[PDB]
RNA sequence: GAGAGCCCCAGCGAGAAAACGGCCCCGCC
């Protein structure tokens, strides 16, 4: 589960009902796949800046 | 920072610099949001009064995207102890909100259990600041990759008490460490290209000394308190 | 874990030349 490659989550992984549940820091939205985290704005937390 | 490398454009956008009456940097900070900065409690005893600079890479030339924010409130941990630097943490709320832009962006607060299992267990973290380049303040923002050091080795290495609010990172004899002027700044841990707050530069028995390590405020112990201080 | 006693309280309250105990976070029978 979460100990197998972070449950395939981009960010936070935890277990509930014997299943992986992925989540994301503030300023991200969990993707439709339930795993990837999508920035809601141009300067999401934890990303080095490119412009 | 002793050793390490310069932060290249956009590489350390969460670095804050605490500046005194003379516009001289004396501590770092970590940008957490538009209004909030994480720093070390002991940095509040270093100047009579101060402000916070964001977006700086080269202090020697005030040239473009820098901005200076006044502090609205200081939220020091009630349990900070000067004698030990136990509970070495504070949050600053700024009077005006930071505009995120190139070189200005928050570091992520992780969830505690996941931070423990997944961040603190990584090989290294990243520390940054404008502090001294040997045990002589850097004009340029520097960063350094610091291996996590296990608690037993940390305590055995130290002549002063290492509390559960502290952790070791850095190297035994290799000449790389945080130093004076870096205190209060970011220790972040990278996970899939996203950088999460894991520490606050706290103290060291000198800088980069043989048999010694960098001592950091263990942010996991304070995530609930940080949330209190930011609500 | 849980009660309780004290300590702490540069955040929300209240008060009296702007580090000066009701509540959130937190410390030591
Ligand atoms: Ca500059
Ligand atoms: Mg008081
Ligand atoms: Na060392």
């Amino acid at each position: 589960l979460c100990s197998l490659d972070n449950g395939d989550c981009d960010q936070f992984c935890h277990e509930e009902q014997n299943s992986v549940v992925c989540s994301c820091a503030r300023g991200y939205t969990l993707a439709d796949n339930g795993k990837a985290c999508i920035p809601t704005g141009p300067y999401p937390c934890g990303k080095q800046t490119l412009e | 920072i002793v050793g390490g490398q310069e932060c290249k454009d956009g590489e350390c956008p969460w670095q804050a610099l605490l500046i005194n009456e003379e516009n001289e940097g004396f501590c770092g900070g970590t940008i957490l949001s538009e209004f909030y900065i994480l720093t070390a409690a002991h940095c509040l005893y270093q100047a009579k009064r101060f402000k916070v600079r964001v977006g700086d890479r080269n202090t020697e030339q005030e040239e473009g995207g820098e901005a200076v924010h006044e502090v609205e409130v200081v939220i020091k941990h009630n349990r900070f102890t000067k004698e030990t630097y136990d509970f070495d943490i504070a949050v600053l709320r700024l009077k005006t909100p930071i505009t995120f832009r190139m070189n200005v962006a928050p570091a992520c607060l992780p969830e505690r259990d996941w931070a423990e299992s997944t961040l603190m267990t990584q090989k290294t973290g990243i520390v940054s600041g404008f502090g001294r380049t040997h045990e002589r303040q850097s004009t340029r923002l520097k960063m350094l990759e610091v291996p996590y050091v296990d608690r037993n080795s940390c305590k055995l290495s130290s002549s002063f008490i290492i509390t559960q609010n502290m952790f070791c990172a850095g190297y035994d004899t290799k000449q790389e460490d945080a130093c004076q002027g870096d205190a209060g700044g970011p220790h972040v841990t990278r996970f899939k290209d996203t950088y999460f707050v894991t520490g606050i530069v706290s103290w060291g028995e000198g800088c980069a000394r043989k048999g010694k390590y960098g001592i950091y405020t263990k942010v996991t112990a304070f995530l609930k308190w940080i949330d209190r201080s930011m609500k």
